[PDB]
């Protein structure tokens, strides 16, 4: 995307905070 | 805009060696778990690349007095929309969904976007400030990839210098707080540097 990400990759902090 | 005598005086000492670099380097124990400390360089964080989040970390070394100035390399072209540089106690959030600039967002941290010339704190309840301040209000200045910050925690202020030139006082306000050094970065894998330099007691 505009920041060099994607949305392959786990949101891993998002999990955490779940 | 001129330095303060006590900050000319650190400026000029030699800066600390590694070893006591890597005491104030970034903690791998006190971030979002979307960046990590690189095992081989541990001064040098490394983010995911994560889309639609916002992360930072704070470094291993909350400041409570003295005089303390560290370095930040931060390579322009791994910016992005929200490169973030600051403070932030111990409570600050080291997180956000979407893009945004996370340190200074709230009343823990305490930041100055690079890319947007303007300084947050509490920013979801107080307006920006333009800085450096002499900055006219459309006028670009440009960060370079490496800059010093320097925070007093006896005066209680954050101040830049960029290539050489005090930019003044951001953020006042701070006496009597633990603060740590912070970023927050939007940009799949950016990796920042930040090397403690010196530290002054006070008197």
């Amino acid at each position: 995307d505009i920041n060099n990400n994607n949305n392959i990759v786990e949101d891993v902090e998002r999990k955490r905070e779940f | 805009y001129c330095k303060p005598t006590r900050l000319d005086l650190l400026l000029d000492m030699p800066p600390v060696s590694y070893d006591v670099q890597l005491l104030h380097s970034w903690n791998n124990n006190d971030r979002s778990l979307n960046v990590f400390v690189k095992e081989d360089d541990k001064l040098i964080f490394h983010r995911h690349p994560v889309a639609q989040s916002t992360d930072a970390i704070r470094g291993k070394v909350g400041y409570t007095r003295g005089l303390h100035v560290w370095q930040i390399t931060w390579a322009m072209r791994q910016r992005g929309t929200h490169a973030v540089v600051g403070v932030a106690t111990a409570d600050a959030p080291l997180h956000s969904v979407g893009y945004t600039t996370l340190v200074g967002n709230n009343h823990e941290s305490w930041g100055w976007d690079l890319g947007r010339n303007r300084l947050y704190h509490d920013g979801k309840n107080q307006p920006s400030k333009t800085y450096p301040a002499f900055l006219e209000p459309d006028e670009t200045f440009i960060v370079p990839d490496s800059f010093l910050v320097a925070l007093d925690m006896d005066d209680g202020t954050l101040s830049f210098i960029v290539d050489g030139q005090y930019m003044g006082v951001a953020f006042r306000g701070l006496k009597g707080k633990k603060l740590y050094p912070v970023v927050s970065a939007v940009w799949g894998h950016c990796e920042i540097r930040m090397r403690y330099l010196n530290g002054l007691d006070p008197e």
